């Protein structure tokens, strides 16, 4: 039976990442600021107890049993060797160190669409849903910044729809308040309780 | 001939209003004016 071979036990990191996704693609106006309250107020709220880094290199190729070691050097010139899987796993043991700090790590990975893409990696995130109660909120949001979004309203609506038939149950937290500061006190008192549990 | 009348014409005709108002294409109305004013109660928070 050891064609898969599913260890019983795995390392994970010693703090869970918080990341956020939704309610459309990383990268458009909206999302971009819907998280970036949030990340200024886990900054400012924690301040002197978190850390917070943008992921600027993909992370949703976290394996742990693909070979012994899939381009161990930069110098083979091989199929892995030019590419960028390297930077991912020096990705992961950089979250794997800091997560070993003991302090709080917000990850602003612009690589994250839905859990689904990172739910059978080593990190196990604490994915956290900024969902939008329905589709019109969000297509008028989308009007009311300009035609630049209005050009990827389409594939903004496409994905909302996907993330939403996501389960609840995948998720960890959700936040479907419209006022941004609920939100905010829902998570803090969240990590608020992760905080005084392990300690 | 004045009050007993107007007292009538007043129950009768508020009557009729109350029968009238859930008809189903008087409620199809009233519910598409309560939704759009509950999207915009949200998008409200959404843009602040």
């Amino acid at each position: 039976k050891q064609a898969e071979h599913v260890p019983p036990y795995d390392v994970v990191p010693s703090m869970r990442p918080v990341v956020l996704v939704g309610p459309s693609l990383k990268g458009y106006e909206v999302t971009d600021m819907m998280q970036k309250a949030l990340f200024d107020f886990l900054k400012h709220r924690f301040d002197g107890r978190i850390s917070i880094t943008r992921v600027t290199a993909d992370l949703s190729l976290a394996k742990r049993s693909v070979l012994n070691n899939p381009g161990k050097r930069t110098i083979i010139e091989r199929s892995s060797a030019r590419s960028s899987i390297a930077e991912v796993q020096s990705e992961i043991e950089r979250i794997f160190e800091l997560a070993k700090s003991l302090q709080l790590v917000v990850l602003d990975a612009d690589t994250i669409n839905h859990p689904a893409q990172l739910a059978k990696t080593s990190l196990a995130p604490i994915i956290v849903f900024v969902k939008v109660s329905s589709p019109k909120v969000l297509q008028r949001l989308i009007r009311s910044r300009g035609k630049s979004q209005m050009k990827h309203l389409t594939v903004q609506m496409m994905a909302y729809d996907k993330l939403v038939q996501c389960p609840p149950e995948s998720f960890d937290v959700i936040l479907d308040e419209n006022q941004l500061e609920d939100a905010c006190e829902h998570l803090a008192e969240y990590l608020e309780v992760y905080w005084r549990a392990t300690h | 001939g004045s009050f007993f009348m107007l007292n009538l014409v007043l129950g009768v005709l508020s009557g009729e209003f109350a029968k009238e108002r859930e008809r189903v294409e008087n409620r199809r109305a009233f519910l598409k004016l309560r939704r759009q004013q509950q999207i915009e109660r949200e998008l409200n928070g959404y843009l602040e």
